[PDB]
């Protein structure tokens, strides 16, 4: 069955479950369809604050029902990134995330890209591969960021005044994202610009891989 | 074939203001649960403040623990 | 000309309109919560900078008494 989620922000997200589903589960695919993470969620049915340990049935919540999302400002464990300027990040983490999560919390948070990061705890530097619980990253503690000003993978984009420019992508990366980038290093807005690439319109769904766009490729845009 | 006469009737009466009592009552119920939702948010940013307060007790504490062993370890130079 | 169901019309927008203004005034109180939480934040942060600052002095004092 198909179930709904309203959220003070308007959207109305639309889940599929079976009504043995835990809430916990429930909030893993709001997770896995939102990237909000369990424990700053907080679901509401019938009045009740949805405890992750019961199940859709337990709370009678049938085909086509509606649950309200509140989101919280922190969940249960923080680390802190420390930077050379002396600024200490707090992150918002669970011990199941990877260090590449890490490094895209540090991204929405900061914008710096992950392939940029370079995440040093108790003296070795962390690998993207291992979770936080593999170098034994309990709350609280410190890990420690060195920046690159470079990534691995660049791309230009030519501007309908000849001017191009360089952006630092990854292949995951969407189209809507690189129109963020060019936002930022040109100025201008994601509405107005117009990415074609191979002849064709590039939708802003689709990721960099989607289009197969490799490293040192020329994009051409317009408005 | 009187009874569909009296049934687009029925439903043309006063149609129009009866739909805008109806979207209206939508509107304003769509209203008021949003302010329960909002009571809702209040709640939570408040919990979540109490936690933030309670970890930075936790680490003020531990601030004076550390400048306790800090002065200890400076009396120990005599 | 069905005066009633606009009776009842008026009665809804006005309920309406007063839970709105309610809506305007938590959004107030949510944003105030919110401030109150950053400011925590910022404050436990110091918090730690200070920590890692003592636990480097203790380390320190350690070297040196030993």
């Amino acid at each position: 069955m198909q179930i709904f989620v309203k959220t003070l922000t308007g959207k109305t997200i639309t889940l599929e479950v079976e009504p043995s589903d835990t809430i916990e589960n429930v909030k893993a695919k709001i997770q896995d369809k939102e990237g909000i993470p369990p424990d700053q969620q907080r679901l509401i049915f019938a009045g009740k604050q949805l405890e992750d340990g019961r199940t859709l049935s337990d709370y009678n919540i049938q085909k086509e029902s509606t649950l309200h999302l509140v989101l919280r400002l922190r969940g249960g464990m923080q680390i802190f990134v420390k930077t050379l300027t002396g600024k200490t990040i707090t992150l918002e983490v669970e011990p199941s995330d990877t260090i590449e999560n890490v490094k895209a919390k540090i991204q929405d948070k900061e914008g710096i890209p992950p392939d940029q990061q370079r995440l040093i705890f108790a003296g070795k530097q962390l690998e993207d591969g291992r979770t936080l619980s593999d170098y034994n990253i309990q709350k609280e503690s410190t890990l420690h960021l060195v920046l690159r000003l470079r990534g691995g993978m660049q791309i230009f984009v030519k501007t309908l005044t000849g001017k191009t420019i360089t952006l630092e992508v990854e292949p995951s990366d969407t189209i809507e994202n690189v129109k963020a980038k060019i936002q930022d290093k040109e100025g201008i807005p994601p509405d107005q610009q117009r990415l074609i690439f191979a002849g064709k319109q590039l939708e802003d769904g689709r990721t960099l891989s989607d289009y197969n766009i490799q490293k040192e490729s020329t994009l051409h845009l317009v408005l | 074939s009187r009874l569909n006469r009296q049934l687009e009737e029925k439903i043309n009466d006063c149609a129009e203001v009866k739909q805008e009592l109806a979207a209206s009552r939508t509107a304003r119920d769509a209203a008021l649960e949003r302010v329960q939702m909002l009571e809702q948010q209040i709640l939570a940013y408040k919990d979540d403040f109490m936690s933030e307060r309670a970890d930075r007790e936790r680490a003020q504490s531990r601030i004076q623990e550390l400048e306790e062993k800090v002065a200890s370890l400076l009396h120990q130079v005599s």
